[PDB]
């Protein structure tokens, strides 16, 4: 992306916020989809050595 | 007391090594240790780098003036036959300037876009101190240097560089020279990117340059991305757009730094230094 | 049924192994039917001869081609 | 008008085969973003006689609130922020491998 | 003892083995010749094999020793001049 | 991962088992010379 | 034995160049053979560790422990060293570079118990060492603080790289 | 173990290979004994191959010194500057001939675990991967929930 | 083994390909080529008159050693062996294509 | 003739150095240490099958991970690229999600495409005719 290497690290490894609305919506597919963002598992990069978590705002 | 002497002499082995390794004797040089031999060790150098060097011219390359100065005094304290070693003065500066000419004549093929400023630094990179000095002391370079003072400082072993290439370009020519400096000092630059080696203050400053000698509108800097603008870790892809046409996108962790990381991606997209460009082609000359 | 197994050539698993349809080496199959999976040989050409023996090979289906060429069908 | 995905977010997916379909050719070029999706950059941020020296702010802080602050400010917990003895402290290599 | 419960890809594992035991009682049905034609058609090699088991078994030997060999040991000291 | 399919296609389960991608050699020299067979 | 300590007053150093920065003296003083514990002495001996000379000196002679008597005895000989051998300009001019207690060799003894039963008892040996330096004390390290903090954490976060892959 | 040993990535020496191939290998030099059973695989190693050995690899410079010793050795020193000294005591001219054959191919690099199977410099041709890769753009780049004038 | 490979890199393999250092050497197995702008792909193979990939082999050399132990309580049953497999490094030199597709 | 062990102090210097890093006692202590050293090989025996194992689960999860940004699911992106005889291990794939999205977006597109083509068979009796990407190069 000819980046240099800082940016191009940082931008891989960035927090992004994400919202969900509860209103009539189960619990459990509120949590389900929320888990894999809070752990990463959304990103190809993910690690578990490597916080690569993000941030779940629910209403 | 035990009878044997396998296992107490085997005992004061791993003795000595604990004692060196808590008292390390100062280096000295290649030649002063065991199995050296001067002309010997400067045949195989040719052979090694499979290259048609001249003794006599290769022999002078190594020689420093600090060295001759040095031998000289030694003679005077013990009285004592005059000596007609020559140094690599003369060599140097013929392989020094040869080799700027070699490596700004491939970089003004390969990059045609870049300024002359820009392509002087990266000539003034591969030959700068660090980048000869780290190719020198893996070839053996330093250890046949005969020099006044171990280890051989790094700009003594960058002068005596340049003169093993000055002997070179006596005894094969410029054309088969020209491949011995493609492919150790050309090679030096495989991984890096254009700034990391031409180090520019204000990039901005310098792209808005390039777009008036090719009469393009100033770029205008706007928010494409963000993330986490008002936590501690933000994350902004500041887009430049000439005539609301994107040229450039760079991140970074403030607004400002994400505006100059996206003048340094322009910059790279006009000299044709991206990361995706072909890369230098050491296949043999056709 | 372990010995029937070491008797038919049948120890390593997932390996191929030809045998006669006669009632004799039937009868041994009829007491480990149970652990091997048997399949008819196919010869689409006919048995091997002796200029294809370096050639021949067995595919999942049962069949003995012996023209093994590894080229892409021209047709 | 068909197409296997939105061709939006990353690039144009056009799959083709060859004449004899031994090769599966995936012609994807970037997309750029618009110019009306982007937003302007926020560039913007008397009888005075004294100049404004400039003043410290560093105000003193306990263990407690300092690390509270930082877990805060962090979305972390308290705990990684406590020092180690030594034992840790001299495991960790100091000169690590680089890779790239 | 604690119950244990069958679960869908259980019953479809059993039913797939189950499929190709089917198959093989297919197979066997089918003899390419009878018993009295199979009858001493493979006498001639049953007995040349174990001739050959034979051969082997009863050869059985102490390997021949070698005058080169002992003197062989002759050369651990050997040395320049 | 698609081992029955590649059975109703003539091929082996295990893209391993034969075909262009195991039973060719691995390799060649830049020249044009052969290179030996491999010990599979 | 060893008695290593008393021989590292006799190195002598080179000549210093005139650019050469002034060295530092360094005096190495010790007691042999203290009647006291070990154990009880590292806390004297922790106490004054980095303190100036003179501000140890006031610190041991209002401390109520037996071996407090015995170290500042010890330091007042190895200032008075300092500046009589080892060519220290201002005895004030030192503070506490290296200090800790060291097992001396003890003896046995028994002590009886009832029942018949009896226990080895040793009456405890120890030594202590002591190095100076001339010149004002190094200054403490001050605490972490929120800043240095924050420039670690951020710093952690970018040395991550993409792990078990290209 | 790796946990008890240090590791390095893989690398080469100055780009080994690259423009044009440069053996690593810069020295060797054999300490055998005139008498002695623990010299007699490595004098006849110096009787008959290497001097058929020095032809092959002409930029290395062989030491051959035959001194009194116990246990014959073979030093190997390489151009970036590591050592490897290997003993040769009580071996076969077979065995010995295999031996300084590896020395010759070896980059001098340490012997330790390699965490990676592989090296390059530039791992993405596409553009490395970021959140934003995959996120469609909205217009005037507006935020969820958020109204604008 | 499937590389990802591109050009002046490296690859570490766990055995020996009978091969002198410095040869130059062409990977005849190629099941996917790319570029910035442009893909191609392999049914399962591509064909050599399509994609050109050539290494070169610059150290050959044995792996660290790996410890393998086996052990069994209450039974006396202990055993460790030491192994260093050997190991060849190629560096991709070159990766042209050939206007072929038609 | 008395015979006593004169170097017994390398035997045991050759366990004790494989255990320089550990904590306790059992770092210094022979007896502790052989106990512990031990296991420390069994273990780093043991593990080589366990790599293999949690490397590929990491390849799956990273994998399905790319292949919801391009709303596909692990089995219809892995189990369709088969059927059109492209033969890419989890490794690549995973790699390429990460350095090359450009490139697994075609292949997510590829699968996606053959995809429907086997929705559209199964719909059919066999009188339509198989879709373009589901034709299979056969080799004799
Ligand atoms: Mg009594």
């Amino acid at each position: 992306s000819s980046f240099s290497r800082a940016p191009q690290q940082w931008a891989t490894f960035a927090r992004i916020w994400y919202l969900l609305d509860g209103k009539m919506q189960p619990p459990g597919k509120l949590a389900a989809m929320a888990s894999i963002r809070l752990q990463g598992l959304h990103k190809p990069v993910y690690h578990a050595l490597s916080d690569c978590g993000d941030h779940v705002v629910i209403m | 007391v035990k009878k044997g002497f396998r296992a107490a002499f085997r005992f004061q082995k791993e003795l000595e090594r604990q004692r060196l390794l808590r008292c390390p004797p100062p280096p000295v040089r290649r030649s002063e240790k065991p199995n050296w031999d001067y002309h010997a060790e400067i045949q195989a150098f040719g052979h090694r780098l499979q290259e048609n060097f001249s003794l006599d011219l290769l022999k002078t390359a190594f020689v420093n003036s600090c060295y001759i100065k040095s031998e000289e005094a030694k003679r005077q304290q013990l009285g004592i036959v005059l000596l007609n070693l020559k140094s690599n003065q003369e060599l140097s500066e013929q392989g020094t300037s040869f080799s700027q000419t070699c490596l700004t004549q491939f970089l003004e093929d390969e990059y045609p876009d870049m300024p002359t400023e820009g392509i002087k630094n990266l000539v003034d990179f591969l030959t700068g101190e660090e980048v000869v000095c780290h190719v020198a002391r893996n070839l053996a370079v330093e250890q046949l240097t005969l020099s006044e003072e171990f280890p051989v400082p790094p700009a003594v072993l960058q002068q005596t560089f340049f003169a093993v290439i000055g002997a070179l370009l006596q005894s094969s020519g410029p054309e088969r020279t020209a491949l011995f400096i493609r492919d150790f000092l050309i090679t030096q630059m495989t991984g890096k990117e254009l700034f990391e080696m031409w180090k520019i203050i204000n990039p901005m400053g310098l792209l808005v340059e390039e777009l008036k000698k090719r009469n393009v509108s100033a770029p205008e800097s706007r928010l494409t991305r963000q993330s986490g603008g008002t936590t501690a870790l933000p994350l902004y892809f500041v887009g430049l757009y000439c005539d609301k046409k994107l040229i450039a996108e760079g991140p970074g962790e403030t607004v400002l730094v994400a505006e100059e990381e996206a003048a340094r991606v322009a910059l790279r997209k006009l000299y044709g230094f991206t990361e995706n460009r072909r890369p230098w082609n050491y296949s043999k000359p056709k | 049924e372990k010995d029937i197994i070491k008797m038919l050539g049948l120890e390593k698993a997932h390996t191929p192994q030809v045998h006669k349809n006669i009632p004799s080496v039937n009868a041994k199959l009829k007491v480990v039917k149970h652990l091997i999976r048997i399949k008819p040989l196919k010869l689409p050409q006919g048995l091997p001869a002796e200029e294809n023996m370096s050639n021949t090979c067995l595919k999942s289906t049962g069949e003995l081609v012996v023209q093994w060429h590894l080229k892409p069908v021209e047709q | 008008t068909y197409s296997p995905l939105p061709d939006d977010y990353n690039c144009n997916v056009e799959l083709a085969l060859t004449s004899d379909g031994r090769t599966i050719v995936c012609y994807h070029p970037s997309v750029d973003i618009p110019y009306e999706h982007t937003k302007p950059i926020p560039r913007p941020d008397h009888d005075q006689v004294l100049k404004t020296r400039l003043e410290e702010k560093v105000e003193h802080l306990e263990e407690g609130p300092m690390i509270e602050q930082l877990s805060k400010m962090f979305f972390t917990t308290k705990h990684r922020w406590y020092p180690h003895g030594r034992y840790h402290r001299c495991r960790k290599n100091l000169n690590p491998p680089k890779d790239r | 003892r604690r119950p244990r419960f069958v679960s869908l890809r259980a019953k479809q594992n059993m039913i797939r083995r189950l499929e190709i035991e089917a198959e093989n009682h297919y197979w066997l049905s089918m003899p390419y010749m009878t018993r009295e034609q199979e009858r001493g058609h493979a006498a001639v090699r049953r007995r040349e094999a174990f001739e050959a088991i034979k051969a082997a078994a009863t050869s059985k030997f102490p390997p021949h020793r070698f005058i080169a060999d002992q003197l062989d040991h002759l050369n651990v000291t050997k040395k320049w001049s | 991962a698609g081992g029955q399919w590649r059975l109703q296609q003539g091929l082996a389960a295990n893209p391993s088992g034969y075909g262009p991608l195991t039973e060719l050699p691995d390799w060649s020299y830049a020249d044009g010379r052969p290179a030996p067979p491999m010990k599979g | 034995i060893s008695r290593k300590w008393e021989k590292k007053n006799k190195i002598v150093y080179p000549p210093q160049l005139p650019g050469e920065p002034r060295r530092p003296a360094e005096i190495y003083h010790c007691r042999r053979q203290i009647k006291y514990s070990k154990d009880k002495m590292w806390y004297l001996a922790k106490l004054i560790r980095g303190m100036s000379i003179d501000q140890a000196l006031a610190q041991l002679e209002f401390n109520d422990k037996k071996g407090a008597k015995i170290i500042k005895e010890v330091l007042l000989e190895a200032q008075d060293m300092a500046v009589r051998d080892h060519n220290v300009e201002f005895r004030s001019n030192l503070y506490i570079a290296e200090s800790t207690s060291g097992r001396g060799q003890c003896l046995k003894r028994i002590r009886y118990h009832g029942r018949g039963r009896f226990g080895i008892m040793e009456k405890v040996y120890c030594h202590y060492f002591v190095k100076l330096v001339e010149g004002p004390p190094p200054p403490p390290e001050p605490p972490k603080t929120a800043v240095a903090h924050a420039k670690e954490y951020i710093q952690q976060l970018r040395s991550r790289t993409i792990v078990h892959t290209l | 173990t790796a946990r008890g040993t240090p590791s390095r990535f893989l690398a080469s020496v100055l780009h080994n290979g690259l423009g044009r191939y440069v053996q690593q290998l810069q020295r060797l030099s054999f300490s055998v004994s005139r008498d002695g059973a623990s010299s007699r695989g490595a004098r006849e190693f110096v009787e008959r191959e290497v001097i058929d050995f020095a032809r092959r690899n002409p930029g290395v410079v062989i030491y051959v010194n035959s001194r009194p010793c116990c246990v014959p050795r073979v030093v190997a020193e390489y151009l970036n500057g590591a050592v490897r000294e290997e003993s040769i005591h009580c071996k076969s001219v077979e065995e010995i001939s295999t031996l300084v054959q590896k020395l010759a191919d070896q980059s001098g690099l340490d012997v330790i675990r390699i965490r990676k199977p592989f090296h390059t410099d530039n791992p993405s041709i596409q553009g490395q991967w970021h959140p934003f890769t995959n996120k469609p753009t909205t217009f005037r780049g507006l935020r969820p929930r958020e109204v604008q004038d | 083994r499937q590389w990802k490979v591109t050009s002046e890199d490296l690859i570490l393999i766990g055995n020996e390909l009978d091969l002198a250092c410095g040869e130059r050497i062409r990977l005849e197995k190629v099941l996917l080529v790319g570029a910035d702008n442009f893909t191609l792909l392999g049914k399962p193979l591509l064909g050599k008159d399509l994609v050109r990939v050539e290494a070169t082999v610059i150290e050959k050399t044995e792996s660290w050693p790996r410890i393998i132990m086996r052990f069994r309580k209450r039974k006396n049953f202990k055993k460790k062996r030491i192994v260093t497999t050997p190991q060849t490094v190629l560096r991709i030199n070159s990766i042209e294509i050939a206007p072929c597709l038609l | 003739l008395r015979n006593r062990v004169t170097d017994r102090y390398f035997r045991i210097q050759e366990v004790l150095k494989h255990a320089r890093h550990f904590r306790g006692r059992k770092n210094r202590c022979y007896r502790l240490a052989v106990r512990t050293v031990i296991r420390a090989f069994v273990k780093c025996t043991k593990a080589r099958y366990l790599k293999k194992k949690n490397m590929r689960t990491l390849w799956i999860n990273r994998i399905t991970a790319a292949s919801q940004e391009h709303g596909l699911k692990y089995p219809a992106l892995i189990g369709n690229l088969v059927k059109c005889q492209v033969e890419l291990n989890r490794k690549v794939l995973a790699d390429l999600a990460i350095y090359e999205p450009k490139t697994f977006k075609s292949l997510a597109a590829l699968a996606s495409r053959r995809r429907h083509e086997g929705f559209a068979a199964a719909l059919g009796d066999g009188k339509e005719p198989e879709g373009i990407f589901s034709r299979v190069v056969q080799y004799h």
